[PDB]
RNA sequence: GAGCCUGCGGCUUAAUUUGACUCAACACGGGGAACCUCACCCGGCCCGGACAAUUGACAGAUUCUCGAUUCUGUGGGUGGUGGUGCAUGGCCGUUCGUAGUUGGUGGAGCGAUUUGUCUGGUUGAUUCCGAUAACGAACGAGACUCUGGCAUGCUAACUAGUUACGCGGCCGGUCGGCGUAACUUCUUAGAGGGACAAGUGGCGUUCAGCCACGCGAGACUGAGCAAUAACAGGUCUGUGAUGCCCUUAGAUGUCCGGGGCUGCACGCGCGCCACAAUGGGCGGAUCAACGUGUCCUGCGCCGACAGGCGCGGGUAACCCGUUGAACCCCGCCCGUGAUGGGGACCGAUUGAAACUAUUUCCCGAGAACGAGGAAUUCCCAGUAAGCGCAGGUCAUCAGCUUGCGUUGAUUAAGUCCCUGCCCUUUGUACACACCGCCCGUCGCUAC
């Protein structure tokens, strides 16, 4: 065939990542997307689909699912049955930044109120477990001069290595008759020392100590 | 200025799957999807923009093509048209 | 800039009130105890805790720390 | 300063291709200008066309033919390099990476607020120590992350190699090429070590540390991520990021060969030697490294060079490739000289197409510039610089830039002197906050 290098299969793969992604929260934004995972096995290439609700991305009778299998198999070129599409429902969503991003941004659209919807969100990340989180709204806020507000609360890392696996964050934009709004979401992932919620690697700076365990002194043999 | 053989074979091939997906391309020679037929892209995309535009397909995009899926109102309109009895349903749905 | 950091400085404390008869004055023995002891996901901050841990210990066998 | 290469004013006037003009404008827009696409400029084929009649057209700068659900069958469907970055988002620069912010409880004040968040020492650092009506913590800083310096210790290598003795020439020694025996110094990359002010001396609230010596691969450095925030500092010309407005079928998407690569002097940054003498030349000789490669290029015919032809490897630790890089090293020539210094200005290749030279080569061609006005940029260790390579841009190209290796210093292990910068005290009629506020005369109108 084209005996596809190495250094063009990596990137050919990551921007099939990106596209797939960005057709998504274009598509399923409404139903609570949050990501998908790809596994590249022939004849088999298993796409899940991450979502905070499947039970309607199904539909009656699979209806919505059987299009996006057969929307990226002719976009991509996948053969007939070649490609298998699933659907799994994430837990705790107040961890997931786009989650979370993607949620206000669809009550700021109608102008009820940006101080009420931020304030709502604060709520579910601290009720779901969280050492932080970041809600920041900029552009021509109550009025046509560009006004931002900041809303912090909680603890929030900005430098060094553990950002990566400790804090995600996630953009949006607002589509609005008088402008255009902006919607940064920082979310700070609690230290689960199993790995099951979140990160498994503590942070470096986390020197803590175990007790002696009450060393007894002996008096005699 | 579009003929009606292919608008048999973009139609039809659109309800036997109701997934259409085009490239977005106003200077491309055939579309990939439709070979056995010379049909240009302006006759793939602006055939399918009368279909949205009057409420028959739900389109989406990643930046260079068009993700048409057919509504359950545009299937109606096809069942007519395409002159196929109301008991055949298509591959989606 | 061999001044050491809140992280250093407290930690380097709170394991000899702990553990004062396991660390004596050798670094390089008191590097292995917070191996086992303490649980650091880096190697250059042990390093550093154990290196004050020895600057402590000959202060008190000089004297009283304050 | 000299010639020149590009960038932006200024000029030019089909239009000189627009934004951005102190730091934080001027090889910027990853924009090194033939077409593209280019927004500018002017000519035109054109419904390759629609939410509620022919497209043609040998005849020409009009004669007639055919297709047979898309023709102003009669007020909105939409396109965007068109405006507004003093309407915006997203990003980014800058303040400034200078180290600065915040909560609870307690204390002070009627209160806004304050204390914590500090006289001093130390530290690049709100880094510690110390002090203390504060106590205890958080953000930043640090830690962390990828790099590099060593590990003859380990894990493994026919997609990396050496080392042992045998067929290749010379004088078995001495040097090369060709084959699967042991394991890994050399190569690659995995795991895990090693370096913490640890040791000594000196100076220190004998705290925080600092300095000199040892031992030692280093007493150690180069990236990245980078706070409370602010600016009206850029981006509408990076987007199916977007609101609104202008322009919307004689068109503010194209496109055709293209026009847009434009000069009387001033400006930046950058390459190139001069003022051969430490240089040019010629012939030796001899050493890199990252990175890329469906295009990189290896061999054979033949041009002097630039090219051309067939045969091949490589989608790569496999081929280019042991990347035979330049400077440099060695021999000769040149010599009180605008000289052999200076390289300005006057056949091939890429593509559909180079005229206003795309580049390349050949011969000819030989200007200014004698170490450079007042000023001004950068830098202290494998650093500056010298030298050359590779990537990005790319059909054709690097005087640019991002990397890379190469040769390798001078000086300094400092100071508020100067110019930029935060903190404290202080003052304020300032608070969309000095780009602030505000006074009087004059001038206009009304009472």
């Amino acid at each position: 065939a084209v005996q596809i290098s190495k250094k063009r299969k990596f990137v050919s793969d990551g921007i099939f990542k990106a596209e797939l992604n960005e057709f998504l929260t274009r598509e399923l934004a409404e139903d609570g997307y949050s990501g998908v995972e790809v596994r590249v096995t022939p004849t088999r290439t298993e796409i899940i689909i991450l979502a905070t609700r499947t039970q309607n991305v199904l539909g009656e009778k699979g209806r919505r699912i059987r299009e996006l299998t057969a929307v990226v198999q002719k976009r991509f070129g996948f053969p007939e049955g070649g490609v298998e599409l699933y659907a799994e429902k994430v837990a705790t969503r107040g961890l997931c930044a786009i989650a979370q991003a993607e949620s206000l941004r669809y009550k700021l659209l109608g102008g009820l109120a940006v101080r009420r919807a931020c304030y709502g969100v604060l709520r579910f990340i601290m009720e779901s477990g969280a050492k932080g989180c970041e809600v920041v709204v900029s552009g021509k806020l109550r009025g046509q001069r560009a006004k931002s507000m900041k809303f912090v609360d909680g603890l929030m890392i900005h430098s060094g290595d553990p950002v990566n696996y400790y804090v995600d964050t996630a953009v949006r934009h607002v589509l609005l008759r008088q402008g255009v709004l902006g919607i940064k979401v920082k979310i700070m992932l609690p230290w689960d020392p199993s790995g099951k919620i979140g990160p498994k690697k503590p942070l470096p700076d986390h020197v803590s100590i175990v007790e002696p365990k009450e060393e007894v002194l002996s008096t005699t043999p | 200025l579009m003929p009606k053989k292919n608008r048999i074979a973009i139609y039809e091939l659109l309800f036997k799957e109701g997934v259409m997906v085009a490239k977005k391309d106003v200077h491309l020679a055939k579309h990939p999807e439709l070979a056995d037929k010379n049909v240009p892209n302006l006759h793939v995309m602006k055939a399918m923009q009368s279909l949205k535009s009057c409420g028959y397909v739900k389109e989406q995009f990643a930046w260079r093509h068009f993700y048409w899926y057919l509504t359950n109102e545009g299937i109606q309109y096809l069942r007519d048209f395409l002159h196929l009895p109301p008991e055949i349903v298509p591959a989606t749905l | 800039g061999r001044v050491r950091t809140k992280t250093v400085k407290k930690a380097a404390r709170v394991i000899i009130e702990k553990y004062y008869t396991r660390l004596g004055n050798d670094f390089h023995t008191n590097k292995r105890v917070c191996e086992e002891i303490a649980i650091i996901p880096s190697k250059k901050l042990r390093n550093k805790i154990a290196g004050y841990v020895t600057h402590l210990m000959k202060r008190i066998q000089r004297g009283p720390v304050r």
